[PDB]
């Protein structure tokens, strides 16, 4: 598959949104390319934020 | 200060 590409935070707060408030990141990341820890990195900061509310 | 929106994460690791 497809490797480093990235995205905003604001595409994976859509993203997430769009997709019933739920993130496989080993699926998102096989899909759209970006990197595990990329996907990591970009949640972290919409949680620090506060705009998401992460479980499980 | 926003509503959070909730999100399950899975596969993380």
């Amino acid at each position: 598959h497809h490797h480093h590409h990235m995205i905003t935070e604001r595409e994976l707060l859509d993203y997430i949104v769009n997709n019933g408030g739920f993130l496989d990141i080993e699926h998102f990341s096989k899909v759209y390319g970006v990197e595990k820890q990329e996907v990591v990195k970009l949640l972290e900061a919409l949680k620090n934020k506060g705009l998401i509310a992460v479980e499980s | 200060i926003p509503l959070p929106i909730p999100v399950k994460v899975i596969n993380t690791l």
